[PDB]
RNA sequence: GACUCCCUGGAAUUGGUUCAGCCAGAGAUGGGGACGUUGUUUCCGAAAAGCACCGCGUGGUGUCUCGUGCUCUUUGAACGGCCCUUAAAACACCAAGGGAGGCUAUUAAUUUGCACUCAAUCGUACCGAUAUCCGCAUUAGGUCUCCAAGGUGAACA
RNA sequence: GACAUUGUGAAGAGUCAGACUCUUUACUUAUUCGGUUAAAAGAGAAUUUCGAAGCAUUAAGCGGAGCCAUUAUGGCACCGUGACU
């Protein structure tokens, strides 16, 4: 062991060796758009949310959402490669598919032709789909608020889509659709009594909760 | 979440691409109008200019107002095949550029003036 | 009539402060981790004279905790501060002249200067030469302190407000008469255009409410109400009383 | 080359010292040294110049030794008095701390000195005032500065 | 002064028949003011002063895994910790 390899530790206490490069992410002065994003999210959490708006916060759980997407991917619209291959064949010479678009889905629901409806949980503006849950519940159409308008658009070969509907399904996936309907109804349709009453928001910050708890303990003592 | 050791947020560096225009704005480049003929306008043939030519090996020219000493040197060389060791320039009260060109010792200003015509 | 001198002062033209040779603003260090959880040592490198200010300024050098660099601070010196002295700033600094500490840690009757009106404003109170505030009382339950200002007022501040221990240097300045008018001329030459002062009664009625008349007299009560208009608010503004003060006040 | 700085040594019976200050056991006097802007020269530039004189139809001779000062102007040095007055900012260059790095004892990195090329554009004449400006003008008016001989005298009267 | 911006809770009184009105008080997300080069905020976890005019920068140490050239010797290069969640 070389005697010259001597450890020389650094004291980072106040008035001592200069501070090292630590983590200061929470103190970064973020640009204006980032600040607005974060503050908007905080404000949405803090303010009390009326039930008809809060109903979109509680979406399908991970497992049920995975099952729904597994079923949905079986009827994706015609691809670009498929269209290219079909075009020249047709020049030389409509199965079941997922429907999309709020107007199309609304017409299907009002005509009671849709068997399952999936509504994106993050449609902005929210007034675009604010009526679909109530309309589906009124017409007795199974409906679920699912996470990801981008995910639905991917299912539909698009960027985003507000809502999708499964008008007709093959006998192979009839059982899958039935199970999906039961799972969707268990958590969305029958609980309409609680959904109409539940008020969201009102969550304070961790700092405020800590201060309130300290005050409560002090008063109890 | 991208650990940051600095409290300052700088704009991220992004790729910048050079222009690859789909057509030339100008069909053809403009031709340089300040050639030797434009640079050298006419010799100065006053008594003072003659004295300069005879006594100092210095030619006197009236030149374009947009020509600098480098332009005058190059134009004189290309027009009379004579080197210039120094070029002095002034602008007369009538806004005319007058240039005194001292030729190298090899050349004779009197002979060059004789050849040009002003003498 | 025309606008009066008081009205004209607001446009900030010839009435701006003369600050060509000022040495900077007197300010405590920005509140930070060192001052909040300990103390930081700075060296009093200089004591200098600031034009337009009767109190000397202290140039103090501190070491930057987060980079290889020194930071210089300008603040009005407390009497007794000298070059080469060490000034400790923070919550754990001891009671010594020149130290900058929260007012909550000082005993009653302590004399302070550069008091922080609000936590983090870097010292705003008791900054004229020879002036000081006093720590009257504490309230740990609400974490507050009552202090006495130089004017005799009593004000409540947060216990974390910082102040410098001691009084401001240069006291006793306003005891020597400015015997000559040129002395006042030079005095205000370094501060602003507020001198000489022409009496209103000596003016014409077009420039002053007091102007005019075959005799130099005000003609109307000099006590004007608080809400008077801009061109009329001249004299004793909202005066609760007038005349020589007989007794304490 | 005043001022400042260094070494030796240890001062009362106190000394050194300025026109005036002031300085010393926190190291005086004495003795010996270091530094440096202003500047000077029996030196180069350079007498082949300029000046004065004598001749000829382009020549020659000399241009040298000293002094002096409450003298003025300018520059420089060192201090003192004054302020409730304390007497710019940028650029640029230099220095120091640091030691990341770089070349590898007849190699190399690297400085040093010479030789070489270039340094663009615009102003440049003249008046600047009892006649070149402003005042109707070649108007007793007005309009910012630098250089400053002898006598008498305190003196740019 | 009223209305709107104006939100979320408590206590008292008064009106009614679960609501309204007031008065006091609490919260923070609207709003406002201040500090800073937005630099150590809140919870939890371990458990520098005899007031000396000096310097403090381009990580040592520890542990873990790699590469290159001829087991080893050379040279060159990461991650964690040091710097608590």
């Amino acid at each position: 062991k070389n005697p010259l390899f001597e450890k020389r530790a650094r004291n980072f206490n106040i008035g001592q060796d200069i501070q090292p490069k630590k983590d200061v992410t929470r103190f970064v002065k973020w640009p204006k758009y980032i600040r607005l994003q974060r503050q908007s999210a905080i404000l949405q959490k803090r303010l009390k949310v009326p039930p008809t708006i809060n109903q979109f916060r509680t979406a399908l759980d991970s497992q049920s959402a995975r099952q729904a997407f597994k079923l949905l991917d079986k009827y994706r619209p015609e691809s670009t490669e498929a269209k290219k291959n079909r075009l020249r064949a047709r020049a030389e010479a409509r199965p079941n598919t997922v429907r999309h678009g709020v107007n199309t889905i609304t017409r299907l629901v009002e005509t009671r032709r849709a068997q399952l409806v999936l509504i994106a949980h993050d449609v902005n503006p929210l007034e675009i789909v604010l009526h679909l849950p109530a309309l589906c519940r009124k017409y007795n159409v199974p409906y679920a608020i699912i996470k990801g308008k981008a995910s639905l658009g991917t299912v539909v070969r698009r960027k985003t889509t507000a809502a999708v509907a499964l008008v007709d399904v093959n006998p192979e996936d009839k059982s899958a659709l039935n199970k999906l309907v039961e799972t969707v109804n268990n958590n969305f349709s029958e609980r309409h009594e609680e959904i109409r009453k539940h008020w969201g928001g009102g969550v304070m910050s961790a700092k405020s909760d800590a201060k309130k708890l300290k005050i409560e303990r002090a008063r109890a003592r | 979440k991208n650990v940051r050791t600095s409290v300052h947020f700088r704009r991220p560096k992004t790729l910048v691409t050079a222009r690859a225009p789909r057509y030339a704005r100008k069909s053809a480049p403009a031709r340089d109008k300040l050639d030797s003929f434009a640079v050298i306008k006419a010799p100065h043939t006053t008594e003072s200019s003659m004295k300069k030519i005879e006594d100092h090996n210095t030619l006197v020219f009236i030149v374009d107002e947009k020509a600098n000493k480098h332009h005058i040197k190059r134009a004189v060389h290309a027009l009379y095949n004579v080197k210039a060791v120094k070029v002095n320039t002034l602008i007369t009260p009538l806004q005319q550029k007058k240039a005194y060109v001292r030729l190298a010792s090899d050349y004779d200003a009197l002979d060059v003036a004789n050849k040009i015509g002003f003498i | 009539g025309r606008r009066i001198r008081i009205q004209r002062k607001g446009a900030g033209g010839i009435f701006k402060s003369h600050n060509k040779h000022r040495k900077g603003a007197s300010k405590l260090r920005p509140l930070d981790y060192a001052e909040r959880h300990g103390y930081i040592k700075g060296l009093v490198k200089d004591i200098i004279h600031d034009p337009g200010r009767g109190a000397p300024l202290a140039i103090i050098a501190f070491r930057d905790p987060y980079k290889y660099k020194t930071v210089k601070t300008t603040v009005v010196a407390a009497e007794g501060m000298h070059t080469g002295q060490f000034i400790h700033c923070g919550a754990k600094a001891q009671i010594q002249i020149g130290n900058i500490v929260p007012v909550g840690t000082l005993p009653e009757g302590t004399t302070i200067c550069n008091v922080e009106n609000k936590s983090g404003d870097r010292g705003v109170i008791a900054r004229a030469s020879g002036n000081y505030a006093t720590v009257i009382a504490h309230n740990p339950d609400t974490k507050k302190t009552r202090i006495r200002l130089p004017s005799g007022a009593k004000k409540v501040v947060q216990s974390v407000n910082r102040a410098m221990i001691g009084l401001v240097a240069g006291g006793g300045r306003t005891d020597k008469p400015l015997l000559k008018a040129g002395r006042s001329y030079h005095k205000y030459k370094a501060k602003r255009n507020s001198w000489p002062r022409v009496r209103g009664v000596a003016m014409n009625p077009v420039e002053h409410p007091h102007g005019g008349g075959n005799h130099q007299h005000i003609g109307h009560p000099s006590t004007v109400r608080r809400d008077a208009s801009a061109g009329k608010k001249v004299g004793l503004i909202a005066a609760r009383r007038t005349g020589r003060i007989r007794g304490g006040k």
